């Protein structure tokens, strides 16, 4: 089939650049053009710029006029974005855009988009997560993951099941740049004195695997 | 025959070629310092080129299906683009001047070719002569006859 | 100046609706270069309609929408149960290509009462970095949920973090968490800590807490 490929995750520091590539496959990429956009965390969409694979036609936004270069290259039939001078507000997700042009006819819309890479700049102090238990005194108990470096995180219950009210909330960016969230599940009934209540937390970007029990 | 950006989009070479091809390199008569941007080439065309065709056109090419009134946006692009000549672009990217010749025959007199004999003559000796056209054998000698101009 | 301001902010109706969304522009732009995008959160958006009056390669339930030079709108007759995502305008008739504001749709579950309950800090918090107190709100349809921290003889919001989950599937309800971080020195400056919330399905405000002892 026909699709678009984008690069993987990126984590950077303030004062560097990014390099996101758009591999086009399954269609005539030469008679096409590529647009770059940026999506923040749950906000409105914006526009960065666009270029033409045919070369010699690049248009950038008024605020995206500087500190950005969109190299194209024809040997591998791809498209690259380079945005320099990374800033704290620039922690976001980048997407890709391209039409489905086939020889004689170019598709009037940007049908195919890339998966979208991500960029995060911070103090660059990787730290393992910590687990804090929360217990009641018709009941709910849970554990809170806190103080881990900005990165994808996983919360499980040693089985990937028992979804009887598990509430996993999105990570929150605090004043120190660290990440935290909480996961609380309600007990089936007033039988909290028996059975097993465990809030195992699994992590893989860092070599941290902490497990803690929950008691009243 | 062949394919690519050239010989297929801007100067098509017919098959069964009757002519000559010369491409002598140049790096001082062209590729001025800083950048040489004087020549242009076509990028996008709605079709290929018939043999021996000169497609000089400045209309904006349309790629999709939406008509464009002289606006340079999506699905409407200007094919002409400039050579990226540079002082040190690269050995494979130096400006090359090319001249292609064309020989042709038809039901008409031929008026271009070069002969050369310019051989000194000898008199009073049994010699095999060939003047322009006629041939023979004999002993050439000076005479006192008078020819009309 | 170019905008794609969208008149409808959010929609909340049962499956099956006219589903009218409006994207009136400010400056006149030809209705030939414009697109709609549907982004279900968590993955890339998809192409739905382009060139004002057209259709994609394949779209379900016959999405239809047309406008004029300065009027743009889309309707979705018989809104299917699955179609619930974010909708974005986009125009590329002229640079810059400003995008759409965004619209949200969701189901109606006839306003149910929420549940509020607190978690007092455990033993580990007095030897950890900072002691934090959390309140949990569960099982409420409306997004109107105001959380106020009841410090003893003080109503302050110096540092309080709110977290919201996405819409439930089996229960179709919402869950929120409120977290406070206070000075680690003694935490004994005020012995009364509580969280109040006012909701449509609550009438009289609820105040519940547990003083340490
Ligand atoms: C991007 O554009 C290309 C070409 O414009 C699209 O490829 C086309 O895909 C359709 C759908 O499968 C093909 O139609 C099928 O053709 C077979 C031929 O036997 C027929 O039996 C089927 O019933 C069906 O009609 C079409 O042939 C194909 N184009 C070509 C030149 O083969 C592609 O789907 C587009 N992709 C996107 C994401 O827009």
């Amino acid at each position: 089939q026909m699709q678009l490929v984008q690069s993987g995750p990126e984590v950077k520091k303030p004062g560097t650049s990014v390099k996101v590539s758009c591999k086009a496959s399954g269609f005539t990429f030469t008679s096409s053009a590529v647009q770059w956009v940026r999506q923040a965390r749950g906000q409105r969409l914006e526009w960065i710029g666009w270029i033409v694979v045919g070369s010699g036609n690049t248009n950038y936004a008024q605020k995206f006029q500087e500190r950005v270069t969109i190299t194209r290259d024809m040997s591998t039939s791809t498209a690259y974005m380079e945005l320099s001078s990374l800033r704290s507000e620039d922690t976001a997700v980048y997407y890709c855009a391209a039409p489905n042009c086939s020889n004689v006819v170019c598709y009037d819309g940007f049908d195919i988009w890339g998966q979208g890479t991500m960029v995060t700049v911070s103090s660059a102090s990787t730290k393992g997560p910590s687990v804090f238990p929360l217990a009641p005194s018709t009941a709910a108990l849970g554990c809170l993951v806190k103080d881990y470096f900005p990165e994808p995180v996983t919360v499980s219950w040693n089985s990937g099941a028992l979804t009887s009210g598990v509430h996993t909330f999105p990570a929150v960016l605090q004043s120190s740049g660290l990440y935290s969230l909480s996961s609380v599940v309600t007990v089936p009934s007033s039988s909290l004195g028996t059975q097993t209540y465990i809030c195992n937390v699994n992590h893989k970007p860092s070599n941290t695997k902490v497990d803690k029990k929950v008691e009243p | 025959g062949q394919t690519g950006k050239i010989a297929d989009y801007n100067y098509k070479l017919p098959d069964d070629f009757t002519g000559c091809v010369i491409a002598w390199n140049s790096n001082n008569l062209d590729s001025k310092v800083g950048g040489n941007y004087n020549y242009l080439y076509r990028l996008f065309r709605k079709s290929n080129l018939k043999p021996f065709e000169r497609d000089i056109s400045t209309e904006i090419y349309q790629a999709g299906s939406t008509p464009c009134n002289g606006v340079e946006g999506f699905n409407c692009y200007f094919p002409l683009q400039s050579y990226g000549f540079q002082p040190t672009n690269g050995v494979g990217y130096q400006p090359y001047r090319v001249v292609v010749l064309s020989f042709e025959l038809l039901h008409a007199p031929a008026t271009v070719c070069g002969p050369k004999k310019s051989t000194n003559l000898v008199k009073n000796k049994c010699v095999n002569f060939n003047f322009n056209g006629l041939t023979g054998t004999g002993v050439l000698t000076e005479s006192n006859k008078k020819f009309l101009p | 100046e170019i905008v794609l301001t969208q008149s409808p902010g959010t929609l909340s109706l049962s499956p099956g609706e006219r589903a009218t969304l409006s994207c009136r522009a400010s400056q006149s732009v030809s209705s030939s270069y414009l697109a709609w995008y549907q982004q279900k959160p968590g993955q890339a958006p998809r192409l739905l309609i382009y060139s004002a009056s057209s259709r994609a390669t394949g779209i379900p339930d016959r999405f239809s929408g047309s406008g004029s030079g300065t009027d743009f709108t889309l309707t979705i007759s018989r809104l299917e149960p699955e179609d619930f995502a974010v909708y974005f305008c986009q125009q590329y008739g002229t640079s810059p290509w400003t995008f759409g504001q965004g619209t949200k749709v969701e189901i109606k579950r006839t306003v149910a009462a929420p549940s509020v309950f607190i978690f007092p800090p455990s033993d580990e918090q007095l030897k950890s970095g900072t002691a934090s107190v959390v309140c949990l709100l569960n099982n409420f349809y409306p997004r109107e949920a105001k959380v106020q921290w009841k410090v003893d003889n003080a109503l302050q919001s110096g540092n309080s973090q709110e977290s919201v989950t996405e819409q439930d599937s089996k229960d179709s309800t919402y869950s929120l968490s409120s977290t406070l971080t206070l000075s680690k020195a003694d935490y004994e400056k005020h012995k009364v800590y509580a969280c109040e919330v006012t909701h449509q399905g609550l009438s009289s405000p609820v105040t519940k807490s547990f003083n340490r002892g």
